[PDB]
């Protein structure tokens, strides 16, 4: 738990990327 | 060598309204050429700081 | 209306390493005409990717 070893530092989230809803339709205007 | 340690902290939230109907504003702006809306808006802010 | 959700991730690690000697390095010179460090350097370098 010291600073001298890759544990000692703590960790901070990165927001990296975000979903969106799909693009919703059909096609059925031929009949 | 060294060490580390975190805090954290979170704010809350206020509201504040005022009313005046049409007429009233008409007769106290033909007479003493006051305004409501100007007046009411700074006695809000106003306000909010002092309870604050 | 609306929803939300969220998800995670995160790296790992590697490591690899060689030696040799001075005498061994001089020997394989003079008796094949060929360099040690950079034989072991190649391999390292090309074993990382394939393993991976």
């Amino acid at each position: 738990e010291m600073m001298s070893v890759s544990d000692g530092v703590m960790r901070l989230p990165l927001f990296l990327a975000m979903i969106l809803p799909v693009q919703l339709g059909a096609a059925t205007a031929d009949a | 060598n060294h060490e580390m340690k975190k805090y954290t902290l979170f704010p809350s939230q206020f509201v504040i309204a005022a009313e005046h109907t049409v007429q009233a504003a008409y007769e106290a702006q033909r007479e003493f050429g006051l305004d409501l809306g100007s007046l009411q808006f700074r006695t809000l802010k106003e306000y909010l700081s002092h309870e604050q």
